[PDB]
């Protein structure tokens, strides 16, 4: 089930889905990352894990990534994917980021990947003795830079674009049932009695 | 590399895989002596003919295509003659989608098969009509294809039997649909059980401007029976 | 049959606005652009701008940015354009035609004709 | 983009140059003194459906002419011509 | 069609060979007690990942790129970690040069390995200095490609292990490099036995203007291994 | 290849046309008294990382503009353009 | 981060020439082409032409052919520009660009400016 | 199409314009006084087989030139241009 | 080795008309198209148009449409020239030169010249 | 992918048939000492090379070509001095057409081989000379195709051993022709048996003037033989 990769501000509708990458972009430049937090507000918050996972307290077990590119047959060029582990930090350039657990995709030879994520798990932590929110710590990062730049025809246009998708594998475990606030509370509802006259 | 079915035959495609929506076939009805016992005729050299429909034109600003598939076929052929003088019917469908582009054009569809799809109207208290639903061989158009006219998201309307067109690596989509309803035969003209629905991801794009990339859908009931209208006595 | 049938001739005192339809009747409406034509009396034509009824996005002359709107209804099958600030040089023919599937423009129907 | 097609009038090789190149992209229309315009050349050297075949155009990369062998009572109609190559899309000035 | 070697993986290449220079591997020093007797530590998990370097530009006026190979990684990651506080070393290298372009660009690549390639400078007396030569990551630039900056020719320098790059068939070279050097273990802050360098012969053309046609090269070392850092008394 | 902006001063469509076709490539830059200069557009269409998205620009074969929805204080600048098509590449003679 | 760090303005008798210079850090500098500007005061700016600090391959403006040259430094990351017989129109404030790395002409990085 | 070129007569780089954009195809012709024609440049760089090497060409998007680095007695010809691009071919005016 | 050997120089009263010949020798005759220029004397020169030995396909200028008609001869591989209404400024020289295999317009071979 | 048939070979062809013209080969004489019974010389070795013609145009306003086959090689090579001091012959052919051409034109060639091919004049009452017949290598070129130049039309011309040559799917034909003649030995001087002629069918197009998409003829005598020059007494 595809995520919302383009995270930015003022982006409506179902542009949301696709970041693009232009002709003229400059190269080791940060296209995108995913926090890995199912709960929180992000790409992965209206998802099919993240919604199922919702109704569920504790979860725990590992992810699959894909992503798939839509450019024309023409262009190539290269990309990088990297993983960061819940420990560090989000890397913010391209050389810190190719120290870590990296892989070099080209888009001639495929046009989908695929990403392992090895663990994740969460709660929600009310420790209190009033009504609070202990949110659970940010569990890794999935970014990408920008090799070297897109190379496309005469004829072709100069703009592609990338969809992610995620599913879960086969060990992802749910426990303690509860109810998802997903919708909101309550609202008007034009006919609420219709049982009762 | 060529789809014989009958009387037609859809020529010349790429390769392709028949995955079936969930794991089913028609079947043929294989034991209901309890209900409407008078036996089917079951129909099966004229019906079963690739109807192909009229091709659509995909440009930037598009934005989706939606066609009810029992309703779709009721005025076309000799399948549309049997929905009237019969009332009671029991098929399974075949769609083959096929769009024709060349290697400097770009884009992805996601072709999707939507059992039950009940539509919503827009910000209004009032539930659609007869006309806004039966709208017939030319299909129709979302006005918000994000949430799919009724709310439910676009993100995860991939738990239903779908295969993507991506122009880059291949134009061809072929979906086999079981009979998916709880009573064993239905009501051609007031009930529609599938909702054939192709929605644009990513638009398309050249250097020049508006290519159309016209679209073609070719729809063919797969085993398909009706009531009996001939009786001894 | 494709047969383009615009309205009657009408005339309109000066600082006012008028509104003209040519509705096509024969074929699919929503897959063809609408292109919209001017011919002052006695010189050539002009080319307008266009409506594309599939999508409402429309592409005007440079001249005619802020004279001329167009719209396009689906539903009634027809066309529309609209004048604003009308002057003593407006007065001409106005005609529609109809491009060709793939996006080109070589015009094989054509409306009569409206004068203002 | 500018057109001009150099005769005026006509009393029947009608000429049209252009102020680029156009690569093709030409047609040819007629217009009846009753109201009515139907093209008789598409794409510089192609007939349409329907026309007597009489008529020819030339090619060229940015001087292109029509030909017209035998003449006719009802011939007699102004004739222009468009590009079609670039947004905005002009016609000519017309003859006779 | 992916090279996974550890920690890093580069997916999805062209079909390529595994031209050994010469006829051999690392090896991992079969037999020597006589030198260095504190046995090698040996790494082998933390340091095979691919070190992909900066991209290089290709225009129609460039002449030729050139990197010292230990001297390249010895401010990069793991291995670079590894050069300090140590001082011997032992390790063969695996070499993966790959350019992208289209189908409308033509040209050609000598991608050549030259082991102890001692350098010259041009019309003066004086011995290079050590800013010269020990350029780093960012590599150096052929000043005088037709004589490989030595005054040995290059129409003979096909003699060293090679392949060729030739846009119109592939785009890929794939070299691996065994330990080239008389001394068992060597000293890799001030001695560079191999050099890798790549040279245009035919420049590139297309009709428009000074594409780039970027190229990338990945470095690897093979069966690495250092002197002992922990002893027992 | 010359270029001319239709206004020449502003008191919030700003067109500019061009003398032969460009295929989109073109730029909107501007200026700020300070003497700072960044660009808004890039490729008639796409909008520069870091800028108020109420900027938007038309396409067209030879016509373009821009199109800003609400103003501002220091949206108060000189506005330019440029077309990247063929050496030499020349700027306009931008407005306010 | 990418800055263009110009030197100071200076202004010289007619006859005469002058040179300046705009000191490029944050990138790598032999893989952008550096475009240089000219602006009168109070009208629309004016391309000079460009240096390949890769190649040392330039290209002028037809105008500007006699009277700039342009050279580029690699080891003090400097790319310079020398005009001659300077005149009484000659003053203006110059720019200086970064390119892209493809060779295109979109400018995201730019100079202060210098008087002359 | 009409192409110029700036100097009319030289007592060494000359230079001519377009009035388009003509994507290299430009000649160089030179004229004996004794009335015999051979070129020298093709395609705005090449050299014909044949040619004394001191002849060279420049290459821009409409801005084309020659260069020529000494001297002789029966050099001193007048030099003309040529566009092939697109139909009609159009010479330049000529120096010397 | 490839020859292109015009006739002797002529003259005509006005009102007349005038043909002329570029014999060639030396290559296959049917394979290159033959061009035909005209310059005044003291001033450049100027296209005319070319004939395609191989279909006897003709190309002219606009401006000598109604003037010059070209036709070929296989048999004794000659191209001809014939003008039509001589005035005052119709003298000049003329040329005719040899294309390429693939249909460019370089000119490698040429005759001597013509006087009207 | 090569035809290496004695001192020359043409390399590099695209994949083809030897598609016999009817049903053999040429055979060597199998039995006739009844007729000029000085036994053939029967040179194998020094004839048999691919004589390539001359490369020929192909432009939109062309109509066809044709060579006689005995004839185009009467001045050319080992065979064209065989033809003088000679005056009985016994052959057959192999042809090979390959024209070049990308992937933006369009078209369509005819590569038949006509036996006896008697031409006929145009509105005349007069058989046509010796020069208009003997041309020679340089071949000829059809006045009115479409009748094939004796009233016989080409819509029935595929009755005589012919292949396609599409621009869209290949570009190479190839015809074996046998002895096919009623006498045993002719003599070539002033008989031509067969008759090689393409014709262009679907003229060619592209969005530029006048591409060439120039084509290639090679012929190379198959199993020849002539009289005997040598006698013992």
């Amino acid at each position: 089930s595809m995520m919302e990769i383009n995270n930015t501000e003022s982006a409506v509708g179902m542009e949301r889905l696709k970041v693009d990458i232009s002709a003229l972009t400059d190269v080791d430049q940060l296209l995108f990352n995913i926090p890995l937090d199912i709960q929180l507000d992000g790409p992965l918050r209206n998802t099919l894990v993240g919604n199922i996972s919702r109704y569920y307290t504790h979860w725990s077990g590992s992810l699959e990534m894909t992503f798939m590119f839509c450019g024309s047959f023409m262009a190539t060029g290269k990309l990088i994917l990297c993983y960061t582990p819940p420990g560090g930090s989000c890397p913010t350039t391209r050389e810190t980021a190719m120290l870590g657990t990296h892989i070099v995709w080209d888009f001639g030879l495929q046009s989908s990947v695929t990403l392992i994520i090895p663990w994740i798990s969460g709660s929600h932590y009310r420790m209190f003795n009033n009504d609070a929110k202990s949110t659970n710590a940010n569990v890794g990062y999935v970014t990408c830079f920008m090799q070297t730049n897109l190379i496309v025809p005469s004829e072709s246009s100069d703009t592609c674009s990338l969809i992610g998708f995620i599913a879960a594998k086969d060990d992802f475990s749910l426990r303690l049932m509860r109810d998802s606030p997903d919708i909101g509370q309550l609202d008007h509802l034009h006919a609420a009695e219709a049982a009762y006259q | 590399l060529q789809l014989k079915l009958g009387n037609s035959a859809i020529v010349t495609q790429e390769a392709a895989n028949y995955c079936c929506a969930y794991g089913e076939w028609p079947n043929y009805l294989p034991d209901h002596e309890a209900v409407a016992i008078d036996k089917p005729t079951q129909p099966e050299t004229a019906t079963d003919r690739f109807y192909t429909l009229k091709s659509v034109k995909w440009e930037t600003g598009s934005t989706g295509w939606w066609w009810k598939l029992p309703d779709a076929l009721n005025n076309i052929g000799m399948f549309g003659q049997n929905v009237q003088h019969h009332y009671l019917y029991r098929s399974g469908f075949l769609i083959h989608v096929q769009c024709n582009a060349t290697k400097f054009h770009q884009g992805a569809l996601l072709v999707v098969a939507i059992p039950e799809h009940q539509r919503g109207a827009h910000n209004t208290n009032t539930s659609p009509g007869f006309d806004d639903i039966m709208k017939g061989e030319e299909g129709g158009t979302f006005n918000h294809p994000y949430v799919l006219d009724d709310g439910t998201s676009l993100a995860c309307a991939t738990i239903f039997p779908h295969q993507w067109i991506n122009l880059r690596t291949n134009n061809s989509a072929t979906i086999v649909l079981p009979w998916m309803n709880a009573a064993p035969m239905d009501f051609p003209l007031r009930h529609n059980q599938w909702t054939l629905a192709i929605i644009p991801v990513v638009p398309l794009g050249t250097r020049t401007t508006s290519s159309m990339v016209p679209i073609t859908v070719s729809i063919a009931p797969m085993c398909c029976e009706f009531n009996g209208l001939r009786h001894a006595i | 049959q494709v047969q383009l049938q615009q309205s009657g001739t009408e005339l309109a005192k000066p600082g006012a606005s008028v509104k003209m339809s040519c509705k096509a009747s024969g074929y699919t409406f929503t897959n063809y652009w609408m292109h919209w034509f001017k011919q002052r009396p006695g010189q050539g034509l002009e080319w307008i701008g266009y409506v594309n009824p599939n999508t409402d996005y429309t592409d005007y002359n440079h001249k005619f940015k802020d004279k001329a709107t167009l719209t396009a209804d689906k539903s009634s099958s027809t066309a529309y354009m609209q004048l604003s600030s009308l002057t003593s040089e407006d007065s001409a023919v106005y005609f529609c035609a109809r491009g060709t599937f793939g996006n080109y423009a070589s015009f094989a129907y054509w409306g009569q004709g409206t004068l203002v | 983009i500018q057109m001009i097609q150099s005769p005026s009038s006509m009393f029947v090789s009608l000429s049209c140059r252009a102020s680029q190149d156009i690569r093709g992209n030409l047609d040819w229309y007629q217009q009846k003194p009753g109201g009515t315009i139907k093209l008789l050349i598409y794409s510089t050297s192609n007939l349409n459906s329907g026309v007597p075949s009489r008529f020819s155009g030339s090619g060229s990369g940015s001087d292109y002419s029509l030909t017209i062998s035998s003449l006719e009572s009802e011939d007699f109609a102004d004739y222009y011509c468009l590009q079609r190559n670039a947004y905005p899309l002009t016609f000519g000035g017309g003859t006779k």
